């Protein structure tokens, strides 16, 4: 359960950072 | 959203054959197709129809057009929340301090799982508080990363 709460996690990242990503261009 | 799961969902509680399912059964459906409402929601949304109201029975069709109309709210109760997160860091944090060294973080974010880089991590970072000690309150950083 550690490592997919983890694994969420970095998911939730990704998308936040493709968020800021857009608001570039 | 998907009508496929959704209808065939809808067979297996549709006993009678008559094509709609007991008013009393919508909450146990709307769980079924994966949404978590309150019994309070639930209710709300059904009162808030004048021509679903008084019903007895419910159509396909009608529970259809009632999850299009309230689909933000329904959608809400499906929203990560920063308490499944804090596991992560829980675990680790043994004294219960609520920091994260940020050499702990970045070694978790790009050694495990679904492994991020040091450059989406030092991107990331722009975005967080770190302590002269190095460390990052945990909670706050989730809450933002889950925040908008």
């Amino acid at each position: 359960s550690v490592l997919r709460t983890i694994t969420n996690l970095q998911k939730k990242i990704r998308k936040e950072l493709k968020q800021r990503q857009l608001k570039q261009e | 959203s998907a009508t496929r799961a959704n209808k065939d969902i809808f067979t297996l509680f549709d006993k009678k054959g008559q094509g709609a399912i007991a008013k009393d059964s919508l909450g146990d459906y709307l769980r079924a197709i994966g949404y978590n409402p309150t019994n309070q929601l639930v209710q709300d949304i059904i009162n808030a129809d004048s021509s679903l109201r008084d019903a007895s029975s419910l159509t396909l069709d009608q529970i259809t057009g009632l999850i299009e109309v309230n689909e933000k709210e329904l959608d809400a109760t499906t929203k990560a929340k920063t308490e499944d997160f804090v596991k992560a860091f829980q675990v680790f944090d043994k004294e219960s301090t609520g920091k994260v060294s940020v050499g702990d973080l970045r070694y978790m974010l790009t050694g495990l799982g679904e492994k991020l880089t040091d450059a989406e991590v030092d991107e990331l970072l722009k975005g967080v508080e770190v302590d002269s000690n190095g460390e990052i309150d945990y909670k706050k950083f989730i809450e933002d990363v889950l925040r908008q």
